[PDB]
RNA sequence: AAACCGGGCACUACGGUGAGACGUGAAAACACCCGAUCCCAUUCCGACCUCGAUAUGUGGAAUCGUCUUGCGCCAUAUGUACUGAGAUUGUUCGGGAGACAUGGUCCAAGCCCGGUGA
């Protein structure tokens, strides 16, 4: 069957500007803040950046995904964004790299919308 | 002007046996038969009494298998096809080739020249036939040469004329033990035996020859 | 006639126990809600049955020793494939497993790559070797090679062949057929 | 492969019509694994035409 | 490791290489997996049945809706299958069928009567009219998988 | 630093979706080549997906470019069909397709990370 386009869900009430996407490739694993009204990157973390790539032994597993959702979860409190809100892909479940990632970002005291 | 085309032969013996497997690999092979045997179905004793309530004794003959190392490797005997069974051997003959730096016997693979014949192939199964006597126990690899080289005079040696050298690949098949002829000397060598023997041409030939 | 019973031990081959029963973590916490409730499955009862009378130890699983590949007498070791120093050491557990299994992924990644680019080299100095060639004999040494595999040409096994088994075997094969 | 699923299997070994020594897996059928031997036994079969029978007959 | 193997990446890929054109060595053709399936009349109901597949296979088949049984091998229990399928080769005169890029075999009781292991337990075995074997290849053509077939059939007399 | 390159998000049918041919893997990136021990995948199967593992192999599959085009899509006729008002039993004043036909597949363009330039 031809593949529908993917919309983002509709507005009810509120808002809710800030869309966390996540992306991951063989050597190194990403999360992006996106505030959907300007299409900016309100916060990103990955595992690709020259002050993360050389703390960190593996930068594409499990345990970087891990780690990098906690350093975004912090970046994000710095920036004084409390909540954020999931989107997954097609291919994306609630399992492995995106599960380490949404973990470690409620773990560090961000609310998921 | 620019002609005298030769044509080479790379005979091959494979390998007789499987070589030495990595022990992290032969380890992993063993514990992945080990751990998935407790997660597999079990078939009770009286399906396999089906086979040992006539497990029947009789006069018995028990099997050796042949070691991997042979004798020829032990006394390191070169013209033999029976040594180094893990490796792959390849034949060098003793005599003239084609180039002219002197008039001294040097080692080297069997050469034709080619004059007139349709293709390259019918070129270096004549140069094989030429040492081993008959094609029977040959087999071609490809109407394509594998690798060629080309020869051009330096400033020491002007009188060579330019030519053009182009390796073909044979394989033995099942015989053993080869007529070899019209050379003096011949061997059966390794890879790193054929690059010690060849130090002027190594960097060549370790190209040419997959390990 | 058809015998009942043997057809009631293959379908007791087919429904066989295993050393140890595995559960899925959804499958897991069914079965603890099941043995509140007070109920037990007939796969359940069997497993209780295995461990009364032993367990993984008495359906032929060890750890400290596990089975070598091949028959008796007939082992990597035995065969003088494999010294018996330079064998890895491990137990049948998932800790040594992960250890086992990643160093098998680089050292078969790494074989791998060597042999790729081993016939990568070669590819390129044949098409090379091609493009050298006069016009006729470039022609005619592009045609493919349709000539099938010798089946004379063995295949190398564990161990060589003996000298005096092949020509045994097809002397007797050959007299007994005339 | 999916655990509690697949029948146990067990190692055996081959030898050919040369003498070579093969370990391959096989379903668990047997309590030890055991060698195996192949023997040229290829069976070709041959039958006697008209004109041999007649030779073989009246000549 | 073992001989199937060790043999395609050793002997038959640079042969193939020096003996088709190919522009890169990831063109050469391979074995992808083998189907096993039963020939067409069959019972669906007796144990004995079920038996003779899940033996020779070494994996549980599929069932479906019962209309449909299959086996797909792969990896190292695919190799495993063909060099079991391979040795016992050399002692007929088996014919298979080449496709575009598939290789069909018949694997009938007689097969199974000449497998050494197979020779107890034949039991299983009989009243089955057998099974049929597909060797799927990565080759985009017949030529290629003739080749790849000739290769990995390997006798010792010749 | 100001441009360029790669990836992620965003924009979007002149920007979509196919086919063919030619190229491209930059000291980097993406994907594949390799494995199935744990998570996960299979009403059988590492086929897909997943978790692992890649001093440098490959761009065969996909992914990027360039042209050629097919459907579409956009723009635009000329005429006609049909039609609103109005009775010289519609001699008037307006609207105007579908199918044709002609061209185009633009221009402009945001944020973050990495690389080269620096
Ligand atoms: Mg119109």
């Amino acid at each position: 069957v031809i593949p529908p386009a993917v919309r983002p869900p509709r507005l009810f009430d509120y808002l809710k500007p800030y869309v966390l996407k996540m992306h991951f490739t063989n050597k190194f694993v990403h999360a992006q803040v996106i505030h959907s009204p300007t299409a900016t990157v309100a916060c990103a973390a990955s595992s690709q950046e020259k002050a993360l790539r050389e703390t960190m032994g593996v930068t594409r597993d499990v345990a970087a995904a891990s780690k990098i959702g906690k350093i975004l979860g912090e970046r994000l409190l710095m920036k004084d964004i409390p909540a954020v809100a999931i989107h997954m892909k097609k291919e994306q479940r609630y399992h492995g790299k995106v599960k380490a990632v949404i973990d470690s970002v409620r773990e560090a005291g961000v609310k998921l919308l | 002007s620019s002609e005298k085309i030769v044509a080479s032969v790379l005979f091959e013996r494979l390998r007789v046996v499987i070589p030495k497997p990595d022990p992290a690999v032969y380890a992993f092979q063993e514990f992945k038969f080990n751990w998935q045997q407790q997660f597999r179905r079990r078939y009770p004793d009286e399906f396999l009494d089906i086979a040992k309530n006539r497990a029947k004794g009789e006069y018995q003959m028990d099997y050796v298998p042949a070691p991997r190392i042979t004798e020829a490797d032990k006394n390191n005997d070169r013209k033999s096809l029976y040594r180094a069974l893990d490796k792959k051997l390849y034949l060098l003959i003793f005599g003239k080739p084609f180039g002219a730096t002197s008039d001294e016997p040097v080692w080297h693979f069997p050469e034709k020249v080619y004059d007139s014949e349709p293709t390259l192939r019918k070129c270096a199964e004549s140069a094989l036939k030429s040492v081993l006597g008959d094609l029977t126990h040959t087999y071609f690899v490809g109407n394509a040469p594998m690798a060629h080289m080309a020869i051009q005079p330096t400033e020491e040696t002007p009188d060579l004329p330019s030519y053009k050298r182009f390796f073909f690949k044979c394989s033995v098949v099942a015989a053993s033990k080869y007529n070899i002829s019209n050379c003096e000397d011949f061997v059966w060598v390794t890879k790193d035996e054929l690059l010690e023997f060849l130090p002027e041409q190594a960097e060549f030939f370790n190209k040419m020859i997959i390990s | 006639r058809i015998s009942d019973e043997k057809q009631k031990l293959y379908e007791q081959c087919l429904n066989a126990p295993c050393p140890v029963r595995s559960l899925t973590p959804k499958e897991a916490e069914r079965e603890a809600q099941r043995e509140k409730l007070g109920l037990i499955s007939k796969d359940k009862q069997r497993d209780m049955e295995i461990q009364k009378k032993g367990g993984a130890a008495a359906m032929g699983i060890n750890t400290d020793e596990p089975m070598r590949i091949g028959t008796a007498g007939l082992d990597y070791v035995s065969l003088g494939i494999f010294s018996a120093d330079e064998l890895v050491k491990y137990k049948v557990t998932a800790e040594d497993g992960e250890r086992l299994a990643k160093e098998n992924s680089k050292v078969l990644m790494r074989e791998h790559r060597e042999r790729r680019a081993a016939e990568t080299v070669l590819l390129n100095m044949k098409k090379a070797a091609i493009e050298a060639l006069p016009e006729k004999l470039k022609m005619a040494a592009l045609e493919p090679d349709l000539t099938p595999f010798p089946a004379n040409r063995g295949m190398a096994t564990l161990t060589p062949p003996i000298e005096g088994y092949l020509e045994k075997v097809m002397d007797a094969a050959k007299k007994s057929s005339s | 492969m999916k655990k509690g699923v697949h029948p146990q299997m067990q190692w055996i070994s081959y030898v050919t019509q040369s003498g070579r020594l093969m370990h391959v897996m096989m379903t668990r059928i047997h309590h030890v694994g055991k060698v195996y031997h192949f023997g040229a036994k290829r069976q070709l079969a041959q039958s006697i035409g008209q004109i041999a029978k007649f030779k073989r007959r009246f000549n | 490791m073992f001989p199937l193997n060790f043999h395609y990446e050793d002997v038959s890929r640079q042969d193939l290489l020096l003996k088709l054109n190919y522009a890169n060595v990831m063109e050469v053709p391979g074995l992808c997996e083998i189907r096993v399936v039963p020939k067409a009349p069959y019972n669906f109901i007796i144990k004995n049945g079920k038996l003779a597949m899940e033996i020779p296979c070494g994996q549980k088949f599929i069932q479906t809706q019962d209309l449909a049984r299959q086996s797909t091998l792969r990896g190292h229990g695919m190799s495993n299958f063909l060099v079991r399928i391979l040795t016992v080769m050399s002692l007929l005169d088996f014919p298979v069928e080449i496709r575009k890029n598939s290789i069909q075999f018949s694997m009938e009781t007689e097969f199974c009567e000449f497998s050494p292991e197979l020779e107890d337990h034949f039991e299983i075995f009989e009243h089955i009219r057998g099974f049929n074997v597909t060797i799927v290849t990565s080759a985009n053509t017949q030529d290629e998988t003739l080749l790849l077939w000739s290769g990995f059939l390997q006798k010792d007399e010749g």
